[PDB]
């Protein structure tokens, strides 16, 4: 799976 | 020795005639498995490599989950880059890039080696999660603005559950079902051209075909010597069907092409091989 | 400030006339992503496929461009990209020793 994305 | 799971991203804006586009590829080693691209109709993760076409018998959501993952992502880093364009006081005028680099390093029994987490904004380092897995490193003053919001998020532990969790047992999942494509190592076909180009100047140039994995070492050498210095050498190119392909050329006088030999080490061969011009 | 480009043209397998090989445009090295890259028959555009966008450790992209080609005597093969970093589109011919 992809990890999490955070929003820069 | 280790294998590696790394996904790259890609987003970027088109300031008037579009919306930004957003890319994501998943590599295990130096085999492409996945891809996602925001600009298809209703656009979902697709598989890239054969194995990948047997992960929906085996985990039948993970087309799914993946899918809402990448469009979750693509949708947050399109605000991204509004942020950080703030951030560095930017005009609406211009495209900008961010990339983001994420995976695992692991070692034989599947022990992690190393997690990473990072971002570059129009080619720079912006953000990194720092080696041990709990601190970020900012580049500059912009990115200090998203340091200090990740931090009293508490990003790094999410991150670092991640790395050595999913990253890990997905790595073995694809090693172990794509054991056939991943945990091969096929040595290259090797060879040695010649061109003259006048009287008594001559160019020797040492082939390597259909290697896997990327890594090879190519030499030249005179008399022992070591001629890294002469020679020229081009960057490693794919060859389209998985593999790779690279060579080594130095110019020699005429007649004294029997004393260069090329040396070739590659993870597939049993010994470096050495390698004479021959009629 | 953008990285230019560079570009290797070339065949999956040594070259031989009548034979169908794989024509390959690889290029690499650049930054930003925005880039058009075609596979040319004799000048004119052929139809191909671009793999998907990726990018290296200093995050400079690379891509490959290939294509379904049989090598011949009279027709002439070449590569063309344009970039931001280049003035006009450049073209690389293939030569059967890249």
């Amino acid at each position: 799976d992809f990890a999490n994305t955070f929003l820069p | 020795g280790f294998h590696s799971l790394r996904y790259f991203y890609t987003a970027w804006s088109r300031p008037g005639s579009g919306e930004p586009r957003f890319v994501a590829v998943g590599y295990v080693d130096d085999t492409q498995f996945v891809r996602f691209d925001s600009d298809n109709a209703s656009p979902r993760a697709e598989p890239r490599a054969p194995w990948m076409d047997l992960v929906e018998q085996q985990d039948p959501q993970y087309w799914d989950r993946n899918t809402r993952n990448a469009r979750d992502a693509a949708q947050t880093y399109r605000v991204g880059l509004d942020n950080v364009r703030g951030y560095y006081n930017q005009s609406e005028a211009g495209s900008h890039t961010i990339q983001r680099m994420y995976g695992c390093d692991v070692g034989p029994h599947g022990r992690l080696l190393r997690g990473y987490d990072q971002l570059a904004y129009d080619g720079a380092d912006y953000i990194a999660l720092n080696e041990d897995l709990r601190s970020w490193t900012a580049a500059d003053l912009a990115a200090q603005n998203t340091r200090r919001k990740w931090e009293e998020a508490g990003y790094a532990e999410r991150d670092r559950a991640y790395l050595e969790g999913e990253c890990v047992e997905w790595l073995l999942k694809h090693l172990e079902n794509g054991r056939e494509t991943l945990l091969r190592a096929d040595p290259p076909k090797t060879h040695i051209t010649h061109h003259p180009i006048s009287d008594r100047e001559v160019t020797l140039r040492c082939w390597a075909l259909g290697f896997y994995p990327e890594e090879i070492t190519l030499t030249w050498q005179h008399d022992g010597e070591d001629q890294t210095q002469e020679m020229e050498l081009v960057e490693t190119r794919p060859d389209g069907n998985g593999a790779f392909q690279k060579w080594a050329a130095l110019v020699v006088p005429s007649g004294e092409e029997q004393r260069y030999t090329c040396h070739v080490q590659h993870e597939g061969l049993p010994q470096p091989l050495t390698l004479r011009w021959e009629p | 400030e953008p990285r230019t480009p560079k570009i290797q043209v070339y065949s999956r397998h040594p070259a031989e006339n009548g034979k169908p090989n794989y024509l390959n445009c690889y290029v690499y090295g650049f930054h930003p992503p925005q880039i058009e890259i075609d596979l040319l028959k004799n000048g004119q555009k052929m139809k191909t496929e671009q793999s998907d966008l990726s990018f290296s450790k200093d995050w400079s992209f690379y891509l490959l461009v290939h294509t379904d080609f049989t090598p011949s005597t009279v027709d002439e093969y070449s590569c063309r990209v344009n970039h931001s970093s280049l003035a006009a589109p450049h073209m690389v011919k293939w030569d059967r020793n890249n």
